[PDB]
C-alpha cells in the first residue's frame, strides 16, 4: 500500500492591472539506504484586477509539476506528474475558487490458472495466480486573492546595518 | 526553512527451496539454497535556515543593478561545493507620504551539485520574482 | 503599457473645435522627463486646465493584490 | 564619472566588477576565495564621509541526525549509535567609496 | 478577442448623418489606458452619451462555467 | 569577512549474519562475515 | 525594505589613508646622498 499528500503554495504580490511573474523549482533528494532527487518546478503569471463589488479578477497562466526521475524511491518522492492550466476567473473577496483539477481512479484485476485442476476444491487454489491493483488520484489548483491593506506589512521600525561603526572606523583610520 | 524527516524501518524476505531432484521452488524470486532476509532500520532528521540579503544603494528614478555569486565548499571527513548567485536589478522612486515605489526583478538561488554533502550545503533550489510594489 | 504622457498627448490631436468640458485650440507640447518623473507641457490655460485635471483624476492609487494559489495532490 | 555638486558634494557614476575565479588540501581554506560581485549604480557622497553604496550578507546554519530506530534511545550506550553533523556560517561583503 | 476601444473607435465610423438613437456628429477620439483599465473619449454631447449608453449594454457580468469531462474504460 | 564553523561526530554501522546454510540476513546494506563502523569526529 | 538615506547614515572618516608614505617615496625616488 502507498499513500502520498503534496501541498504546494506559491504566493506573489502586485499592483492591479500590471502583470507579475513567479517561477521557482527545486530538486528534492533522498538518501539511499546503503541518491534519488526530482526537479520540481512551477511557474504563474498572472494579470490582477478589481470588480464591481471589491471582486478580484485574474488572468491566469500556471504550469507545474516535476520531471520524470525512476528501491521504493519513487514510492517516497512526490512525483505529481506536469499540469499545465491556462483560464480567467474572478473571486469574491474572502472565498476561494477552484479553477482547476483532474482526478482518476483506477482498478485492475488478472487471473491466471490452470484448467482443469485448480479447480478441485481444496488444493486447486494452489494452482491460481490473482494479482490485483486499485489507485486514487486527486489533483486540484485553488486560488484565493485578497487585497493588501495596511495591516499586512511588517512593523520593523530598525535597519541592521551590514557594518559597524567602529569596525569602518578600524578599519580605514589612519594608524593611530 | 527547511526541515525533514524520512525514516524506514522493517525486512524483506526471499526463498529458494528443492525436494528431491524433482520439484523446486522460488518464493519471491523474479526468475531462477534458503531463506534471505535484508533488515532495514533508520532515522534521519534535517534542518536548515538560510538567511541571505543583499543590500544596493542609488538615487530615486535611476536604475541599479546588483549581482553576486560565492560558491561553498565542504571538506569531507577523509570536498563538495555549490554555487549561489543573486541577481537584483531595481527602479526605484517615491510616493505620496514618503512611500517607496520599485520595481523589482530578482533571480536567486544554487546550481544543482549532487556522503551529507547535500545534507550540509543550502541547496535552496532556483526562484526569480518579477513584479512591482510600494512599501510606507 | 503606455505612458500618461503619450497618452494624453495623442488625446490632444486632430480635433477642429473649442468650448470643452470635462466628463468624469491648438496642439499642446507635452514630453516626459523620467530622470525626475515629471512631465513638461506647453499650451493654452485651458488646455493646461484640462490636463492637469484628467491627470489628477487619471493616477490614485494603483491598490495591491496578492494571489494564493494552492496546489494539493 | 565623478564630478562636483552643491556644498562640495561630489556625485559619481559607478560601474564596478570585482572578484575571484573558482579554482578548488586547505588551498581554499587559506586562499580568499571571495566571489565575483558586479554592482552598477550612481551615488554622491559629502565630502569627509564615505558611503556603503553595495553590500551583501549571508548566514548559513545547518543540523543533521542519523540514528537506528529502538537501540539509539537507551540511555547511556545509545548515543554511540547517532551521527551529528552540524555547519555554520557567517558571510559579510561590503562596497564602499 | 478585440477590446471595447478598438470595437467602438472602429463602430463610430465612415458615417454622414445625424438623429441617432440605440437599439437594444464626427470623429470620436477614444483611446485605452489598461495602467488603470480605463478608456479617455473625446467628442459631442450625443456621442459621449451614446458610448456611456453602449459600454454600459456592453460589458455586465460574465459568467463562470465549469466542465467536467468523464472519460471511461 | 567570513567565519564558519564545521563539525561532525557519531558512528555509521552495516552488517552480516548467517545461520546454518539457510538463513542470510542483511542489515542496513543496499544489495548483497560481521559488523562494520565507521567512526567519525570532527570539527574545523 | 526600503529606507531614505539621511545625513545620519553616512560614515564618518574624517581621514585619508595615503597608500604610501612620504618618507618612502621621498627614500626611493630621491636623488641617493
Amino acid at each position: 500500500k502507498k499513500k502520498a499528500n503534496v501541498v504546494s503554495r506559491p504566493v506573489i504580490l502586485t499592483q492591479e492591472n500590471i502583470p507579475a511573474i513567479f517561477d521557482n523549482n527545486r530538486t528534492f533528494y533522498v538518501s539511499l539506504v546503503g541518491l534519488e532527487h526530482v526537479t520540481y518546478g512551477t511557474l504563474i503569471n498572472v494579470i490582477p484586477r478589481f470588480s464591481s463589488r471589491g471582486q478580484i479578477e485574474m488572468s491566469l497562466t500556471i504550469e507545474d509539476g516535476t520531471g520524470n526521475s525512476q528501491n521504493e524511491n519513487t514510492s517516497v518522492l512526490p512525483e505529481v506528474g506536469r499540469t499545465k492550466i491556462s483560464t480567467i476567473a474572478r473571486v469574491p473577496q474572502g472565498k476561494s475558487l477552484l479553477i482547476g483539477g483532474y482526478t482518476h481512479e483506477t482498478n485492475s484485476n488478472e487471473i491466471i490458472s490452470i484448467p482443469f485442476l485448480s479447480s478441485i476444491p481444496v488444493i486447486g487454489n494452489v494452482f491460481k495466480y490473482k494479482t490485483s491493483n486499485i489507485s486514487n488520484i486527486v489533483r486540484v489548483f485553488l486560488i484565493q486573492p485578497r487585497e493588501i491593506k495596511e495591516s499586512s506589512y511588517y512593523n520593523t521600525a530598525e535597519y541592521k546595518s551590514l557594518i559597524s561603526e567602529r569596525e569602518i572606523q578600524k578599519t580605514t583610520q589612519i594608524i593611530p | 526553512i527547511d526541515k525533514s524527516e524520512l525514516n524506514n524501518l522493517g525486512v524483506n524476505w526471499q526463498g529458494t527451496a528443492s525436494f528431491g531432484d524433482s520439484f523446486g521452488a522460488s518464493f519471491n524470486m523474479s526468475s531462477s539454497n534458503k531463506f534471505i532476509a535484508s533488515v532495514m532500520a533508520l532515522n534521519q532528521k534535517k534542518k536548515a535556515n538560510v538567511v541571505s540579503r543583499p543590500v544596493i544603494l542609488t538615487q530615486e528614478n535611476i536604475p541599479a543593478i546588483f549581482d553576486n555569486n560565492r560558491t561553498f565548499y565542504v571538506s569531507l571527513v577523509g570536498l563538495e561545493h555549490v554555487t549561489y548567485g543573486t541577481l537584483i536589478n531595481v527602479i526605484p522612486r517615491f510616493s505620496s507620504r514618503g512611500q517607496i515605489e520599485m520595481s523589482l526583478t530578482i533571480e536567486d538561488g544554487t546550481g544543482n551539485s549532487q556522503n551529507e554533502n547535500t545534507s550540509v550545503l543550502p541547496e535552496v533550489g532556483r526562484t526569480k520574482i518579477s513584479t512591482i510594489a510600494r512599501v510606507p | 503599457i503606455p505612458g500618461v504622457a503619450t497618452v494624453v498627448e495623442r488625446l490632444l490631436n486632430n480635433g477642429k473645435a473649442l468650448s470643452n468640458r470635462q466628463a468624469q485650440l491648438e496642439d499642446v507640447s507635452l514630453i516626459a522627463y523620467p530622470e525626475t518623473n515629471s512631465i513638461l507641457v506647453k499650451g493654452n490655460d485651458q488646455q493646461i486646465q484640462i490636463i492637469r485635471d484628467i491627470i489628477t483624476q487619471l493616477d490614485v492609487a494603483k491598490r495591491h493584490i496578492e494571489l494564493s494559489l494552492w496546489i494539493i495532490d
